[PDB]
Parts: structure tokens; C-alpha cells; sequence
């Protein structure tokens, strides 16, 4: 099914990141990302990648297809952190796939 | 649901008023963890439905008083805690096969049900 | 009891013959049945989904999604005319006779076997076979038509046809009501199409179960069982397409000048000028009278959107076409403006050796000459101003909202004063026989499937099912699984059916297209060393007539 | 211009008027509607 | 309700779901500025009622889908709003009579509706 | 036969006119390779034939127009090329059993049938 991987990012405001996926039955382009936005959480951004729609576009980007995906960030400020998660969608049943972890680099 | 061993009744209900699409049938009661899980959702009873584990049946009416129960008892044992049971709820699936899918917004956060 | 049996065995065609040029065509058949234990038990309904074909951009209708409740009980029914009719008996049916009448169906089942299968498990298996007299066999046929109705060959999976052959019916279902809308979308389509499933109306619920309507006699074997004969209800179908189109309605002009010289490039002559014509007309400003332009007592046929897809509870789903393709020979493919094409499979046709399988495809036109042909149609303005000048009429070649594949034509529709045309030629033997008429009060003018109509009801249909049977287990109302023994069982199947006709009459001076044996099909019809069939089609509509 | 037609009684009161009875002609009307559309038309496929 | 003017149609919704007790019938839509007013608390329809400005009707089912209705036009020109609804709602009055009377809780802060 | 794959229809068409003797029923379309190979030598459809593959079939009328069909699909994935079809056309066989045999000539070189 899905997992969520790479872990443990430290980054300065505004800097980008890649995060991506990886999964067996094919998928089409099913692939969604929730993202806080804390509160009232999780909150999701961009539909199946890619809508840059909700709330305000251009906050993250999301593209790609198939078996695999990469989640990509444009802009990030205080206003988003922490830890985030990825869905699959296919049939019975869903599933999730869990965590990422990327709290701003703080030293 | 609970609280709190080892299977009491009742005690889930949320959101009135005006809890969505009434589209036979709908969610969402968030559903799980969050971490998961879960919940393979639900239809409408003789026969439509229904969840991916037994005795997790559900049952409302989407007319006037809109509802929810039970919800329900089941087996929990494993301390696992969804306590809220709040709306938009985007598309169930069951209508859905856009293919699926995706999940608008949610509400209501932490409510916590004890093991 | 059982040491007797009670049936005979027909397959015959018999001409009884009359005064006066009515002959009853009577003809009989019947069939040997297998019939395995439905594996289900009780009743389901099913959703089918394929959704990623919907789902990709394009792909109006691929397929949809429906929903149905699929019984264990099983249907042999009648009503295709290779049960029974010959390829030989087919040919004195079409010469001779101008017209059809429709009178009487009957139906009885005698005989019936029941056998048991043991399968050991130390043993390599071989497979044990006891003939049981106790266990039973459920019949339940009803004449009210209340419990819903089917015919079938929207596919074909009907009797088989010969009979030395056995043959096996079919399970059987009917649709349910569920919502569903789909959006379009084509290739260049780009965000989402938003396809749909929608619930179920709760309002508006069939459940129908023939347990709760209908009796159901019991057999054990020796018995027999026999309905009674009920009539039909119907308006005749003539054999004899009408060559005649909107150019032979009326008299002709008179020629002022006859040609000469025998051979061939030999022109006669109007002999007046375009001007000084004289006649009636309907047009604009006539200084002009033609042989096109002028008034004819009504239309042929009627121009119809082609490959128009309305959209409803379904939404997609296609538009039928009451004409045929006649008068139109550059538009082919499968049945261009529609000449409905049968696809079957292994029990009609391709021979019946084929490795594998494979379905069988043959695009079955019209005989009938209604030129609906969509090529050379336009319109002017109401000036006529001749020669006509681009700019101020019509071609087919041109767009509409800058579009290629439409010409104007897919958006246009006639049918209202003065149209007509004839009842859908029968075809053979893949056809259909009789049709059951709408419940509602327009009742629509005729049916692009059968030739004949029920005007008040139908006869019914024949359903039948092995009687279950339990060894030691069980739980009351229990949708677990029961255990069984796996049995089937066989019965032998008749049939009769009466027709009335007439003998047409020459009055011509030319003999008329008859069907005959020759070299193109040598043998069509003789088997195959290995016992290869196949009954080719053939197409009856062969005599022409005067119209108007 | 009913004056022109039709005769026209006259009433001070007591009195009283009545039209005798005059019966319809009519096909009856159907209370059920019919839900099967284009679909629902056939014998639907056979699942394998 | 609005935006903006003279008269224009519907746009009051909320809330689903659980909307409160179905008692035959209830409130609150919140009601109103909210330094007034307002608004003398909805019966149920053929007759019973109602709210103490014509115009001002209100309808809906108390079964599910538990929703609400219209809300309504109805006169506009003074500006006022209240753009939620949102509910706990106490005891309507029509049931009430305790005598009356008291309001626990509310829900959903600002919403504004333009004049 | 083709082009080009992977099994499109049609495109075997030659030779009118004076196809040969009607004997009820003959070849020739030249078959094969020319290296090879082949084909089993024709009879006429119900059931008189036929070839050496399945779905090799072939049908025609040997009365006017004097053609020949299809032919056929049918299995190309093999590379094989006979473009052409061109008469006299010996003994078939069926017709035949001299024993067998002979063929004189042939005509219309070389055409060739893509992959």
C-alpha cells in the first residue's frame, strides 16, 4: 500500500523540500495530500495533483502519477510545520499512509 | 462507543444542525485515529452498506432530525479513541468513484474516548 | 409410475391447405435440456462498476453501470426462428406467400430425469452417477404476465438450435432502478469529466419474486405438464419491401421527343424548355417545374439524427433508427445510418469447430430502398437564384461552431406531417418473434426488434429450477453456507406454434428474385466431415410490390 | 354573444333551476408512473 | 437573506449535523445583531407558528436531512445582519413555558451579511 | 491481412478478370513466401473447405464479379508476406487426386505485406 518517506527535515523559512510516495495496485492519479495548516486539521490543499486551490493557490505543489508520487513545497513559512500525510484511493478499502515530520530547522 | 469497558452502549452523536449532502448515504464521523485507520463507509440498511469490521454497523435517517447512531459498541479493547463526530464530509464513497475521491475540510478537533 | 413415459418427439413442418388461398403454415420443434444446479441460493443484487474507462478523457460510452438481482432460477424460452423453422423449410415460406397472420403458442415438458454426481476423493475421482426417483424438479409458468417481463435475444443466449443438439437456458434477472449522470469529455478535455454513482430513489422500488406471485407445480418423474394454448392479439406483417421512393409518386412527365437508335447512349428529351413547363408545384418563385421539384401526395421514410446520445436516468445510451440504409452504397462500416447487426457466438453460427472462441459478426442491411442517404442534402434561401452562389446556402461541408465531423446534419429532424414507412423486415434466424407492447397509452407506432405486437398481452414465458436438498446441517433463514449436494437434471422440451398465410399471385411480366442454392454459398448448407454447422444468414424481405 | 343563442331563465326567488345530468366520454388515467427509462428496457447481460 | 439587494433569494444555511432537539419545533439561528433583537421564535407549518414581521416565515424538517429553510428575503433596507446560525439552541419558546425561559450555549462567531 | 498490425482487417484483393476455371472450388493467391510454405487449399463454405491455421478461411462466389475475400486477418505477428494474388491456377487440389499435382504458371510479381 502507501508509505510516507523521507523523515526527520530541519529547513529554513521559505526553502523547499521534495516528499514522495510509493505504492503497488496501480493508481491512476489518485494521489492526495492533507496538509495542516493547523487547525482545525488536517485540513487537505491540493486535490489529485494537481489543484493549487484551497485555501489560496500556490502554497504547495503537487504532480506527478502512477505508482509514485512527489509532494513538493513552494512557499513555507510559520504558518505551516510539523508533520503531514498521503492517501490512496482505489476500493475497497482506503487506506492512509503515515507521516513525514518537518518542524522549522530551530538551533 | 463508551466510556468505557468492556462493551457499553451508545454515547456517539454529533452534528446538528445542517450535516451535509444528503446524497444516500454520507459520512463523516473523523474518522479515526487520526493516525487511522479505517472505516470502509457506510451505505443504507436491509441491505446497503457497509463498514469493514462486524458489528460496526450504522444507521441514520438523513431526513429531519439529521443524525447519527449508535455508534455502536464495538470491540474496544485495543484503547483506540475517535470521540467527535463533525461535518463536510465531501463524498462518501458509496456515491463516489470519481475515481473516489478526496476530502474536503472536516471540524470540531481533539475529543478523546477513554479504552 | 415410472415405467411408462408419456411424450413423443417432433420436429416436422406440415401444409395444411384451405380454400381460397389461405394455407396454415404449422410447424413444431423441440429440444433436449441440460440444466445445472444453480450454485447461488438466495436472491442478490448486484452493482457492476468498471470505472477507469469513464474516467479517461473521451470515451462517451465505453459502458455504464447497472444494477441488477440476479435469481437461481433459469429460463428456456422460445422466440427466435431458428428453434424452430429450417433453412430448408425457410425457402417455400418467403417464395409463395405475401403475408403473415399470427394465431397460437403452445408449450408442454414430459419426461423428466434426475441424476446425482458423488465425487470420491481416494478414488481418482471417477465420477458416481445414480439416477434418483425421490428427489424434484420445480416448474412455475404463469399466463397473468404479472411478474416482469423479458424476452431475449437483446444478446442471444436462447435455445440452441438443430435438434439432435442439446441445450442449456439461461439465469435469469431483470434491472432494478438505481440514478446515475455522466458528463462528456474528449480528448483535449482537460480538468475532470465529474463522473457519478447517485444512490437509489427509495420512492420507487421492484423487488419482483415469482415465489411471492405465481404457483409452481412439483415433479418428481413420471409426471408431465402442460399449459394450455393462449392466443395472440396482432395486425399482419407483409413479406414485400417497397422499392418505390418519393421519385415514383405521381405520373410521369411526358417526353415530347422518343430516341431512336438501339444501344445505349440513347437520351430522351423533356422537349419543352424549364420555363413553359406546366403543373403543380410547391416553391418560392417557379418559372421552374422539375422532376425533383414537385408536389408529391406525402414522404418516404423520415431524416434522422444519427449517433445522437440523449441523456436520462442512464444518461447515455443510443438513439434507435427505424429505417434502413437503402439507396445508400458508399456508407458502410457496420450499418451506417443503421441496419441493425447481430453478433452471436458457438451455438448459430461460426462453425461450430472454432478453437477457443471468438464472437461471429455480420452487418445484416436492408432489402427495402428508402434512400435516407445524408450525402447530397442541403438548404437555400427562399430567392432561388440560380446559379446559387456560395454565401447564400448550405453544403454537408460545412462546420458547425467550427466543428468537422458534424456537417449540419447530425442536428436535424422531420418525421411529422407526411412521413411513413413499412414494419421492420423480420430477419433470420437470428430474429425475434413476437414483442410484449408498452404499458403505457401512446403506445409507440411499431418496434425497431420484432415484427409482430401483442396488442392486448403476450404468452408468457417458462421458468423452471432443480429443488434443493440438504443432507444433515443447517440454521433457519441463514444466509451462511448451506451444504449440498451438487445434482442436474434434464428434460426433454416441446413445441408448436400456428401461422396463417396467402399465396401471392403474378401480374407482372417478370419473374422475381427467389432465395436459391448456387456458387457463392456452394455449401453453406451441408456439415462439416468433423459435424461443422453454421446457418448463415439470410435475408427475407424478397418481393417487391407497387406503393402508390 | 350569448343573448343571440342561448335561452336565459328568469328567477325572482322561490324558484329554482337545475341542468339535467350529461355524461363524459373518456379513456381512464393511469395513478402510476412509470420509472424504467431507457434502461431498464431489455433482459439486462449475464454476470460471469 | 442576501447579498446584497433590494429582495434576492436564500443563502441562510447551516448547520448539519446534529441541529439539536427535535421537539415539534426549534431554533436558534443567532438571532440576531446581536445587540437585538429579534424574531418571536418559529412554530411548525398549515398553521402553527411564527416570527412577529410578515415575511419572516420559516419551514424545515426536523427529520434528517436536518436542515433549515429559506431564509427568506424579507425586508433588507436597515442594514442588519446576522450571516450563522449555529446551534444549541435551549428551549425554543413553543415548547417553553417553564415559565419560558433560558439559553444555554450557541456556536459559530462571526458571520456578516451585507445590507 | 493488412497493414500493418496487429490484426487489421481486409486488403486481399486480386485478380478481375478471368480468374480461372470454376470448378466449385479453386485458387491461386500465390501462397506463399514464395519459400513457403502453406495453406491447405481451399473448398467451398455450409462446410466444403479448407485451410491449414484457423481462422485462415476464405469464401468467394465464382460466378461474376469473379473476386476473392477476405483475406483474412489473421495471424501476422510472424512477418510473413504474400502481397499478391494472380491466376492460372492449376488443379486446386479439391479438385484433384491424379494423384494430386501439377501447376503451371502464375503471374503479378512481386508484392510484398508489411510486418
Amino acid at each position: 500500500l502507501m508509505t510516507q518517506i523521507p523523515a526527520s527535515m530541519s529547513i529554513s523559512v521559505g526553502d523547499r523540500v521534495t516528499m514522495n510516495c510509493k505504492a503497488s495496485q496501480n493508481v491512476d492519479s489518485n494521489v492526495d495530500w492533507y496538509q495542516q495548516k493547523t487547525g482545525q486539521s488536517p485540513n487537505l490543499l491540493i486535490y489529485k495533483a494537481s489543484n493549487r486551490n484551497t485555501g489560496v493557490p500556490d502554497r504547495f505543489t503537487g504532480s506527478g502519477s502512477g505508482t509514485d508520487f512527489t509532494f513538493t513545497i513552494s512557499n513555507m513559512q510559520a504558518e505551516d510545520l510539523a508533520v503531514y500525510y498521503c492517501m490512496q484511493s482505489t476500493s475497497y478499502p482506503l487506506t492512509f499512509g503515515s507521516g513525514t515530520k518537518l518542524e522549522i530547522k530551530r538551533a | 462507543s463508551g466510556p468505557g469497558l468492556v462493551q457499553p452502549s451508545q454515547t456517539l452523536s454529533l452534528t446538528c444542525t445542517v450535516s451535509g449532502f444528503s446524497l444516500s448515504s454520507y459520512h463523516v464521523h473523523w474518522v479515526r485515529q487520526p493516525p487511522g485507520k479505517g472505516l470502509e463507509w457506510l451505505g443504507v440498511m436491509w441491505n446497503d452498506g457497509d463498514t469493514s469490521y462486524n458489528l460496526a454497523l450504522n444507521s441514520r435517517l438523513s431526513i429531519s432530525r439529521d443524525t447519527s447512531k449508535s455508534q455502536v459498541f464495538f470491540k474496544m479493547s485495543s484503547l483506540q479513541t475517535e470521540d467527535t463526530a463533525t461535518y463536510y464530509c465531501a463524498r462518501p464513497e458509496l456515491p463516489g468513484l470519481t475515481y473516489g475521491v478526496w476530502f474536503p475540510y472536516w471540524g470540531q478537533g481533539t475529543l478523546v474516548t477513554v479504552s | 409410475g415410472v415405467g411408462i413415459s408419456t411424450g413423443t418427439f417432433n420436429n416436422q413442418t406440415e401444409f395444411k391447405f384451405l380454400e381460397n388461398g389461405w394455407v396454415y403454415i404449422t410447424a413444431n420443434s423441440s429440444r433436449l435440456v441440460h440444466l445445472n444446479m444453480p450454485e447461488s441460493e438466495n436472491y442478490r443484487r448486484v452493482v457492476v462498476n468498471n470505472m477507469d474507462k469513464t474516467a479517461v478523457n473521451g470515451n462517451m460510452a465505453l459502458d455504464d453501470i447497472h444494477a441488477e438481482i440476479v435469481t437461481p432460477w433459469s429460463l428456456v424460452d422460445a422466440n427466435a426462428w431458428g428453434v424452430w423453422f429450417n433453412p430448408g423449410d425457410w425457402q417455400l415460406i418467403v417464395n409463395t406467400m405475401s403475408e403473415l397472420h399470427l394465431v397460437s403458442f403452445e408449450q408442454e415438458i414430459f419426461n423428466v430425469v434426475l441424476k446425482t454426481v458423488s465425487e470420491s476423493a481416494t478414488q481418482p475421482p471417477t465420477k458416481v452417477y445414480n439416477n434418483d426417483l425421490t428427489a424434484s424438479l420445480m416448474v412455475a409458468l404463469d399466463s397473468n404476465n404479472t411478474m416482469p417481463f423479458t424476452p431475449a435475444a437483446m444478446r442471444s443466449e436462447t435455445l440452441g438450435f438443430y435438434p439432435w443438439k442439446p441445450t442449456i437456458p439461461t439465469p435469469w434477472r431483470y434491472y432494478f432502478q438505481w440514478d446515475r449522470t455522466l458528463i462528456p469529455s474528449h480528448t483535449g478535455t482537460s480538468g475532470t469529466p465529474t463522473n457519478i454513482y447517485h444512490g437509489t430513489d427509495p420512492d420507487d422500488v421492484q423487488f419482483y419474486t415469482i415465489e411471492n406471485s405465481v404457483p409452481v407445480h412439483l415433479l418428481r418423474t413420471g409426471d408431465e405438464f402442460a399449459t394450455g394454448t393462449f392466443f395472440f392479439d396482432c395486425k399482419p406483417c407483409r413479406l414485400t419491401h417497397t422499392w418505390q421512393t418519393n421519385r415514383a409518386l405521381g405520373l410521369p412527365p411526358f417526353l415530347n421527343s422518343l430516341p431512336q437508335s438501339e444501344g445505349d447512349t440513347n437520351f430522351g428529351d423533356i422537349g419543352v424548355q424549364q420555363d413553359k413547363r406546366r403543373g403543380v408545384t410547391q416553391m418560392g418563385n417557379t418559372n421552374y417545374i422539375t422532376e425533383a421539384t414537385i408536389m408529391r401526395p406525402a414522404e418516404v421514410g423520415y431524416s434522422a439524427p444519427y449517433y445522437s446520445f440523449e441523456a436520462s436516468t442512464q444518461g447515455p445510451f443510443k438513439t434507435p433508427i427505424a429505417a434502413g440504409r437503402g439507396g445508400a452504397q458508399t456508407d458502410e462500416n457496420q450499418a451506417a445510418d443503421g441496419n441493425p447487426r447481430y453478433a452471436f457466438g458457438r451455438q448459430h453460427g461460426q462453425k461450430t469447430t472454432t478453437t477457443g472462441e471468438t464472437p461471429e459478426r455480420f452487418t445484416y442491411i436492408a432489402h427495402q430502398d428508402t434512400g435516407r442517404y445524408p450525402e447530397g442534402d442541403w438548404i437555400q434561401n427562399i430567392n432561388f437564384n440560380l446559379p446559387v452562389t456560395n454565401d447564400n446556402v448550405l453544403l454537408p461541408t460545412d462546420p458547425i461552431g467550427g466543428k468537422t465531423g458534424i456537417n449540419y446534419t447530425n442536428i436535424f429532424n422531420t418525421y411529422g406531417p407526411l412521413t411513413a414507412l413499412n414494419n421492420v423486415p423480420p430477419v433470420y434466424p437470428n430474429g425475434q418473434i413476437w414483442d410484449k407492447e408498452f404499458d403505457t397509452d401512446l403506445k409507440p407506432r411499431l418496434h425497431v426488434n420484432a415484427p409482430f405486437v401483442c396488442q392486448n398481452n403476450c404468452p408468457g414465458q417458462l421458468f423452471v429450477k432443480v429443488a434443493p436438498n440438504l443432507t444433515n446441517q443447517y440454521d433457519p433463514d441463514a444466509s451462511a453456507n448451506m451444504s449440498r449436494i451438487v445434482t442436474y437434471s434434464d428434460f426433454w422440451w416441446k413445441g408448436k406454434l400456428v401461422f396463417k398465410a396467402k399465396l401471392r399471385a403474378s401480374h407482372t411480366w417478370n419473374p422475381i428474385q427467389q432465395m436459391s442454392i448456387n456458387v457463392d454459398n456452394q455449401f453453406n448448407y451441408v456439415p462439416s466431415n468433423i459435424g461443422g454447422m453454421k446457418i448463415v444468414y439470410e435475408k427475407s424481405q424478397l418481393a417487391p410490390r407497387k406503393l402508390y
